[PDB]
């Protein structure tokens, strides 16, 4: 299941940790171009008595930073895997989130077979699901760990129509890893709401390596919201799994009198712009 | 002054613009970077049990703030030998990593603990590189590490294949082959057990009494700092013209207060002319307000 | 386990109290004998010890100056002396002895001595 | 120094049920299972029950069983009886500011 949709005005973060107020600043950094198309990748694996082969985690190149967004309940998407070959002949990252912790390490991981699934895949009657683990098969010489407070958190919403859309953007230059996160409320009817929101720096990590590969670790132990179709080319669907690529563009932000960013303009989209 | 700025002894009537009028500052205040967690040095300096000289620990200590002024009372050391840095300036130095190790030896081989030495302990037990930097700390521990009847809690190897590499520990257990007869194991003639045991006793004088030595290893690599010094100097000023030694401003103003609702993770203010107008306060986290004379 | 100490005593405030501990009943492979003070309604507070066969006392942060550690001529029994008694300084004193050398767990303990500072 | 913490301050459960006494010490680098457990009946002196990690002293009943390593330690006593109504203390002999815990008062219903 694949589909395409526009990314109007999302994917902007605070450039630097310096404060400004009521000024028009111009910067130059990797950014998501305005009014670009983002591909949706969906997962279909439910029911125990009946089912079909999942193959629901496509692997993406991760060429010079990506933009991530997804709408879920609390923990459906977990962790991210990087590397270049994801085999025993190369190093690979193992960013994994836990109940109240985050585990990040780099090592010579040999095999990553499958997330452990009971094949029950039925949350409509019994929805007790946890403790899958066993992603990687073996380790090697490595003494790097980042056991820390978990990054993504669930925001409580009542009376319906109160869901949070996550936004993570990943940067890897000069041997360092950068993560910007921000939780955007109000996801009533629009899959990609129009408006403006800004991401904030969260963590830095000196990894290095020449990462050119990206894997997703969606927990298929008990999933939901699984429509399906033969959509291909340029159509619309439902995936709750958004991917966008960054380009080195030039922006111009309108800082408010409160110090926050309200408006922005892409310097290479429109001759008016 | 008017004559001096015109280079003449006669000035016709009129109005002239002499030099500038400026209020000179006074006093001075200093700060330290935003690191608060203190280093737990009491485990290494004071431990109830010590491993053997061959079982010396190679532990890693970092991610804290080291207070070297408090360890003077933690042990009766008097030597405090240092090689690549002055003993007095170990506080205002920032280091990415701190090395700590401790083991028990005999007193006669304490002076041998130094770069460029060879022999009983400098080749079979403990070796250090030629470009070592840091400090060496040692003290007497006879009254708490010796037994009158005999103390066999510490073992030392004396037969080895060769001189082991520096910064490494050899914990092999085998019977050294010191003869043509095959030293399969156990014991026997020409097959000696290298793990001879200490016999620390109060009868021993200087040289044979059990002592304790600790050495701290640093390296001034171009890596980001993790552990640094403290020190406070002046607390704060509210309405005066004072100099600054802050966490990246080094300004000079009459900084009183900032009542703006500043964003949490934003410290340095700017304006339309790219001028710093705000300072993160290391203690109360209260943003200040740069203002010139 | 059941070492013998002195009996209960009553002392006027500001005076000195004599406390003893019988230890020669068994054989101990230790050079240290310890003393423990318990508050009437609170938890334990470690006080210190004296080096057996050496006579070197070891005091704590708040148990020095007025607390006196001493030994006997035969270096078998331990004694505890407290001076400048106050009304709130009343407590029950215990005598403890460890089992093994370089092992600092109090395997053997005294019977206990209670003193009262009142009128 | 180390201010040794013991929680909860007091427990009173029905006899015959295991009671876990949390004994956590503020040791940054750990204690390496250098823990000792003492039970103090009112009146007589405290009596040592467990020395080291889990092993008990000679003559100590098997009911008093403890565990722990580094920072987190827990003591469990099986089949509490009326003679076990006392105050339990734990000590860490790692460095040499020898100090004990706050003391947990165990009461028999």
């Amino acid at each position: 299941t694949q589909s395409y949709t526009n990314s109007f005005t999302r994917g902007v973060y605070y450039p630097d940790k310096v404060f400004r107020s009521s000024v028009l600043h111009s910067t130059q950094d990797l950014f998501l171009p305005f009014f670009s198309n983002v591909t949706w990748f969906h997962a279909i694996h439910v029911s125990g008595t009946n089912g079909t082969k999942r193959f629901d985690n496509p692997v993406l190149p991760f060429n010079d930073g990506v933009y991530f967004a997804s709408t879920e309940k609390s923990n459906i998407i977990r962790g991210w895997i990087f590397g270049t070959t994801l085999d025993s002949k190369t190093q690979s990252l193992l960013i994994v989130n836990n109940a109240t912790n985050v585990v990040i390490k780099v090592c010579e991981f040999q095999f990553c077979n499958d997330p452990f699934l009971d094949v029950y895949y039925h949350k409509n009657n019994k929805s007790w699901m946890e403790s899958e683990f066993r992603v990687y098969s073996s380790a090697n010489n490595c003494t790097f760990e980042y056991v820390s407070q978990p990054f993504l958190m669930d925001l409580e919403g009542k009376q319906g129509n109160f869901k949070n859309l996550r936004e993570f953007v990943f940067k890897n230059i000069d041997g360092y890893f950068k993560i910007y996160s921000k939780h955007t409320p109000i996801n009533l009817g629009r899959d990609l709401p129009q408006g403006f929101s800004a991401l904030e720096p969260l963590v830095d990590l000196p990894i290095g390596i020449n990462i050119t590969r990206f894997q997703t670790l969606l927990a298929l132990h008990r999933s939901y919201l699984t429509p399906g179709d033969s959509s291909s080319g340029w159509t619309a669907g439902a995936a709750a799994y958004y991917v966008g690529y960054l380009q080195p563009r030039t922006f111009l932000l309108k800082y408010n009198e409160n110090g926050t960013i309200t408006d922005a303009v892409d310097c290479a989209l429109d001759p008016l712009s | 002054e008017t004559k001096c700025t015109l280079k003449s002894f006669t000035v016709e009537k009129g109005i002239y613009q002499t030099s500038n009028f400026r209020v000179q500052p006074t006093e001075s205040i200093v700060r330290f970077p935003n690191i608060t967690n203190l280093c737990p040095f009491d485990e290494v300096f004071n431990a109830t049990r010590f491993a053997s000289v061959y079982a010396w620990n190679r532990k890693r200590i970092s991610n804290c703030v080291a207070d070297y002024s408090v360890l003077y009372n933690f042990a009766p050391f008097f030597a405090f030998k240092c090689y690549g840095v002055s003993p007095t300036k170990l506080n205002d130095l920032c280091f990415t990593n701190v090395y700590a190790d401790s083991f028990v030896i005999r007193g006669n081989e304490v002076s041998q603990i130094a770069p460029g030495q060879t022999g009983n302990i400098a080749d079979y037990n403990y070796k250090l590189p030629d470009d070592f930097t840091g400090c060496v700390i040692a003290w007497n521990s006879n009254k708490l590490d010796s037994k009158v009847g005999g103390n066999y809690n510490y073992l030392y190897r004396l037969f080895r294949k060769s001189n082991l590499k520096p910064f490494e520990r050899d914990i092999s257990t085998e019977i050294y082959q010191a003869g043509n007869k095959p030293c399969n194991g156990v014991a026997g003639f020409n097959c000696y057990f290298p793990l001879r045991s200490y016999g620390f006793r109060p009868t021993y004088g200087v040289g044979h009494q059990p002592y304790r030595v600790v050495v701290l290893s640093f390296e001034l690599l171009h890596a980001p700092a993790t552990v640094c010094g403290p020190k406070k100097s002046t607390n704060l000023v509210k309405n005066k013209c004072v100099n600054f030694n802050f966490n990246g401003l080094t300004g000079t103003g009459v900084l009183t207060e900032s009542n703006k609702k500043f964003l949490p993770f934003q410290q340095f203010g700017r304006d339309i002319a790219d001028t710093t107008d705000a300072v993160r306060d290391p203690q109360t986290l209260e943003i200040l307000d740069i203002t010139p004379c | 386990v059941q070492l013998a100490q002195s009996g209960s005593e009553l002392r006027k405030p500001g005076a000195s109290v004599k406390v003893s501990c019988d230890t020669s009943g068994h054989s101990f492979t230790s050079n240290a004998i310890h003393w423990v003070r318990q508050a009437p309604g609170q938890g334990l507070e470690w006080m210190g010890w004296i080096n057996t066969d050496t006579g070197t006392p070891t005091y704590a942060q708040g148990f020095t100056g007025r607390f006196v550690f001493s030994l006997d001529t035969s270096a078998r029994t331990a004694y505890l002396q407290i001076s400048s008694l106050k009304a709130d300084d009343t407590a029950v004193f215990y005598c403890a002895r460890e089992r093994d050398y370089s092992d600092y767990f109090f395997d053997y303990w005294g019977q206990g001595t209670l003193v009262t500072v009142s009128s | 120094e180390v201010v040794m913490t013991q929680s909860p301050a007091s427990l009173s459960v029905s006899p015959g049920e295991r009671a876990t006494l949390s004994c956590r010490a503020r040791a940054s680098l750990g204690i390496s299972t250098d823990l000792a457990w003492y039970q103090q009946r009112p009146g007589q002196a405290p009596r040592l029950l467990i020395y080291g990690a889990s092993t008990r002293a000679t003559g100590i009943p098997a009911r008093f069983s403890g565990s722990g390593s580094g920072t987190e330690f827990t003591l469990t006593i099986s089949s509490l009886q009326s003679e076990d109504s006392a105050v339990y203390y734990c000590q860490q002999y790692s460095n040499w500011p020898l100090t004990f815990g706050g003391g947990t008062k165990v009461e028999i219903k």
